[PDB]
RNA sequence: CUCCGAACGGUAAGAGCCUAGCAUGUAGA
């Protein structure tokens, strides 16, 4: 019951630290700075 | 004799009862006799896979139980 | 941009000006392949060339909703509102055939019903062919009257729905 | 030849048949079939020796 | 084919002239219909005339439902149109229906866990 | 001892097995369709195997919402609304 | 022996490009 509300709440976790990441070394970002 | 449901998200969740052998054409009549509306505007989708008025009810494979989106046209 | 018709237009009573047809099939009509060519702007004499050049008349075929360019055409004209006098141009021409249907469609769809039966009635005569498209894409060549028949007395002789004229003889009792 | 007994076993087969199916999916469908259950480990199922009528 | 074009034009000129004097005098015909219905059910005969068909558009042929086989409802929104796909006996185990539901321990109605209704018709 | 062992009904060393069930896996295969048709919802229908061999090896959850998945991920058991995966 | 149910628990999150039905009605010089 409760394990799939901690399962979700750990992909939930999970997913922004992945757009976190995709976005601090982003191509309009990181690359995009990279570039200048 | 197979029962199938078509359903949506908006207020329209029907079931209809139609034969084994038969086409979609008269399924379509038996879902526009039962929620509201005429035959030549419903369409039974599921996830993009248009079903057409002339390929058969069982030839593509419907069983009992299958629930299917309507959209109106 | 296909929201006004050009700043102000003349509401018909029925529904809206842009909205006597389905919701969902305007919808339809718009995200197609003949509206993205003719849709940068069509007022009054460019929709001339580009209806005596499609010898279709039908509504919608196949399974995804596809109008024909008849009935975007009917659309594009409806979003652009013609005056009547225009409108009875086109009524009044005998040379091109789909020019002169086109123009009765309209006069049905936005008009009196005093003018509809002024205007349709003496389009009440020509044997000649239309085609036509079918709702499984296949066409047929029909008479003109099964047309103006369904028109005058059916509903829905197209995807579009009609506007609920009167029985004539109301206005035979009433009027002429 | 206690009918409670054996109403009580049903019901609460019927009980464990929930999370069984429901911990899958929170829906609680309409059939889920029962195969899913009484297949043995030895072919990879369950082993779900059950008492209560389960008509497949 | 011009000579072939107007003859049909008038074929059909005639049968679209028809079908408005015929919807006047349906007007007439129904009220006089039911003045002799009038007359018939006055002084016709009692009860040796009928005169009738007793015709009903669609014909719901019934059966039996088995032992608790759902109450399935047709729709009543289109029947005007006598359609072919109505007539088919709707009398038929749908999903479930197919068990006998009487080897059952004691009753099985919807095992759900929505059970709201009680009711069997056993009174 | 802090597990209530069902033990009371005999002993199983002095006593011996109290009961006998091969007999109702016996009739379980057979009921269940023999051992291709109660199999045949599984996804070995595919998996380089032509018969049944011994093959055995969150492991045992995954492996079974796996090894049904077709028996259950069908449409008529859960409602009609289907869902596509990206890819 | 006719009593027929619906929603949520459901569709990963993403960076580049693009298009739009809607809304204020005024203070003041």
């Amino acid at each position: 019951e409760a394990r799939k509300r901690e399962l979700k709440k750990n992909k939930k976790q999970r997913m922004m630290v992945r757009a976190a990441v995709l976005k601090m070394k982003d191509p309009k970002q990181i690359i995009r700075d990279m570039e200048k | 004799m197979i029962e199938v449901v078509c359903n949506d998200r908006l207020g329209k969740k029907v079931r209809v009862k139609c034969n084994t052998d038969d086409t979609i054409g008269d399924l379509k009549k038996l879902i526009a006799a039962q929620t509201g509306t005429r035959w030549n505007k419903i369409v039974l989708k599921k996830w993009y896979t248009i079903f057409k008025d002339h390929v058969s009810l069982g030839d593509y494979e419907i069983h009992d139980g299958m629930n299917l989106e309507l959209y109106y046209q | 941009m296909a929201n006004r018709t050009v700043k102000d237009a003349h509401s018909i009573h029925g529904t809206n000006p842009q909205y006597l047809v389905e919701k969902i099939i305007r919808t339809r009509i718009y995200e197609s392949k003949y509206w993205k060519e003719e849709c940068f702007g069509l007022t009054a004499e460019l929709v001339v060339d580009k209806a005596m050049e499609l010898r279709f008349v039908g509504g919608v075929y196949g399974g995804n909703i596809k109008p024909t360019p008849f009935l975007c055409l009917t659309l594009k004209m409806l979003q652009i509102q013609p005056e009547k006098d225009i409108i009875v141009e086109f009524i009044k021409n005998e040379d091109f055939k789909y020019v002169r249907m086109l123009g009765a469609l309209y006069m049905r769809l936005t008009g009196t019903a005093i003018d509809c039966y002024k205007y349709l009635e003496p389009l009440y005569n020509d044997y000649r062919k239309i085609k036509s498209q079918n709702r499984n894409g296949e066409f047929e060549l029909m008479h003109v009257d099964e047309f103006i028949d369904e028109l005058l007395h059916s509903e829905r002789v197209c995807d579009i729905i009609l506007p609920r004229l009167q029985k004539r003889y109301v206005l035979e009792e009433a009027e002429q | 030849n206690t009918q409670e007994l054996l109403d009580l076993l049903v019901k609460c087969e019927n009980k464990i048949q929930t999370r069984i199916k429901i911990g899958l999916n929170s829906k609680m469908p309409s059939r889920f079939p029962p195969v899913v259950f009484y297949t043995p480990k030895e072919l990879g199922g369950l082993g779900m020796l059950s008492m209560g009528h389960v008509l497949i | 084919n011009d000579e072939e074009e107007y003859e049909a034009w008038k074929v059909r000129e005639l049968k679209r002239i028809k079908r408005d004097r015929e919807d006047r005098e349906a007007l007439e015909k129904e009220k006089a219909e039911i003045e002799r219905m009038r007359n018939l059910t006055e002084e016709e005969r009692r009860a040796e005339l009928r005169a009738n068909g007793k015709v009903i558009t669609n014909k719901a042929v019934k059966g039996k439902y088995k032992f608790l086989q759902k109450y399935y409802h047709r729709g009543a929104f289109f029947m005007d149109e006598d359609e072919e796909v109505y007539k088919r006996d709707f009398s038929a185990p749908t999903l479930e229906d197919h068990f006998n539901k009487t080897i059952l321990p004691k009753v099985m109605q919807v095992k759900n866990f929505g059970r709201s209704g009680r009711t069997k018709y056993t009174h | 001892v802090l597990k209530q062992n069902p033990f009371w009904w005999t002993h199983q060393r002095h006593d011996g097995k109290l009961w006998n069930l091969n007999n109702y896996r016996t009739d379980m295969i057979q009921a269940l369709g023999g051992v291709e048709g109660i199999l045949e919802h599984t996804l070995f229908k595919g998996t380089y195997f032509p018969t049944w061999e011994g093959l055995f090896w969150q492991i045992p959850n995954r492996r079974f919402t796996l090894w049904w998945s077709p028996t259950i991920n069908r449409a008529n058991v859960y409602v009609g609304f289907q869902v596509q995966l990206d890819l």
